[PDB]
């Protein structure tokens, strides 16, 4: 299962 | 930008015996960026259903795919992967040998 | 009996030819198990290993809404560091990025990783203690900064020791007949006049999973490092791999040259030699 969180670089 | 060109493997899934149906494979792997074009030849003409991995890449970053298509190899019908690659002048092609 | 879980995402920029295409895939060791392709007629993910079938539609949902996202989140990522680098519009640039957990053959978490890239190279990585990054220059600094905000080291931690080690364990367990069975290559040793001379031995492993193998020439037992043409590992196509390692030998000292091959499915480690 992947990393739930999206964070903008 | 840095580029890296694609080494290439040409080479079955099983030992090639003639008349017994097979897979003809060609790695592509250690190329960089991902835009690549990889044909599959029987005789120089491009074979017409040939699939492939989904896209992955290496530690290094580098890029790699599978194509591959079913086939029978003969004594006398010549197989090849033809590449190109931004970092190719024009395509390379690699001839299938049943000892590489 | 050690393993690991993988994801691996690539955000692709394309100017004058639609928005940028993101795809992700994940693994288990060498085996890939899932993909979602923005580009997809449908774009969803979809199981690329029997063993992940039998997950529920919840499972399928969850994984869709987050590649969704980060379709997304990664678009806007590559606006922003062609920005961090005063590069032009209209070049095509790659945001790559891998993550995931190892575990010992105990099946306990040995460490963690998320690595980032850009077009190639190193841009940040998340340290091994799970709570401090490495930025590769002033550009990748930038997204230090906005990653410590929204305190995502942090978020990564409590992942890589909890959920990815819990799934992994998982899917080690419902593909066990494939995930933890170790093939051992089959292998001979052939023998080619390159002259009247020399010859090529050439030693051949086919069939093996894991991917991990070692393949050596010994000229009277000691290793022939420098004269060895080494050729990568390779998929079959099946879920195995192949290898071969070759040297060229005077005409006729062949007995005095062993192949040595070792990978984790054999019985014992193997030395062959050409048997004419």
């Amino acid at each position: 299962l992947p990393f739930e969180r999206a964070t903008i670089m | 930008m840095i580029q890296r060109t694609p080494k290439i493997q040409v080479y079955s899934r099983h030992p090639a015996e003639n008349g017994k149906s097979n897979f003809l494979n060609c790695y592509v792997s250690g190329f960089h960026p991902s835009d690549i074009e990889v044909d599959l030849l029987k005789n120089g003409e491009r074979i017409e259903k040939v699939e492939h991995s989904d896209l992955s890449f290496s530690k290094d970053w580098s890029f790699y795919l599978l194509y591959y298509t079913e086939f029978t190899p003969t004594e006398k019908d010549e197989y090849a992967c033809r590449v190109n690659h931004v970092t190719l002048s024009q395509p390379k092609i690699v001839k299938w040998d049943r000892d590489m | 009996g050690s393993h690991s879980m993988r994801y691996f995402y690539t955000a692709m920029s394309r100017p004058g030819r639609g928005e940028p295409r993101f795809i992700a895939v994940g693994y288990v060791d060498d085996t890939q198990f899932v993909r979602f392709d923005s580009d997809a007629a449908s774009p969803r993910t979809e199981p690329r290993a029997p063993w992940i079938e039998q997950e529920g539609p919840e499972y399928w949902d969850r994984n869709t809404q987050i590649f969704k996202t980060n379709t997304q989140t990664y678009r806007e990522s590559l606006r922003n560091l062609r920005g961090y680098y005063n590069q032009s519009e209209a070049g095509s640039h790659i945001i790559q990025r891998m993550y995931g957990c190892d575990l010992g053959p105990d099946g306990r978490l040995l460490r963690g990783h998320d690595q980032s890239a850009y077009d190639g190279k190193d841009y940040i990585a998340l340290n091994e203690d799970l709570s401090s990054w490495t930025a590769a220059d002033t550009a990748a600094q930038i997204t230090q900064r906005k990653w410590e905000a929204a305190r995502v080291a942090e978020q990564l931690r409590a992942y890589l020791e909890g959920l990815c080690v819990e799934w992994l364990r998982r899917y080690l367990e419902n593909g066990k007949e494939t995930l933890q069975r170790a093939d051992p290559p089959k292998t001979h040793v052939t023998h080619h006049p390159v002259s009247d001379h020399e010859a090529t031995l050439r030693c051949w492993a086919l069939g093996f999973y894991p991917a991990e193998i070692t393949l050596t020439w010994q000229r009277d037992g000691e290793d022939q490092t420098q004269d060895t043409e080494l050729v990568e590992t390779r998929p079959a196509g099946d879920r195995t791999f192949q290898k071969w390692a070759a040297v060229v030998v005077p005409s006729g000292e062949e007995q005095r040259y062993t192949c040595h091959v070792q990978h984790e499915g054999l019985p014992k480690p193997l030395t062959l030699r050409w048997e004419p």
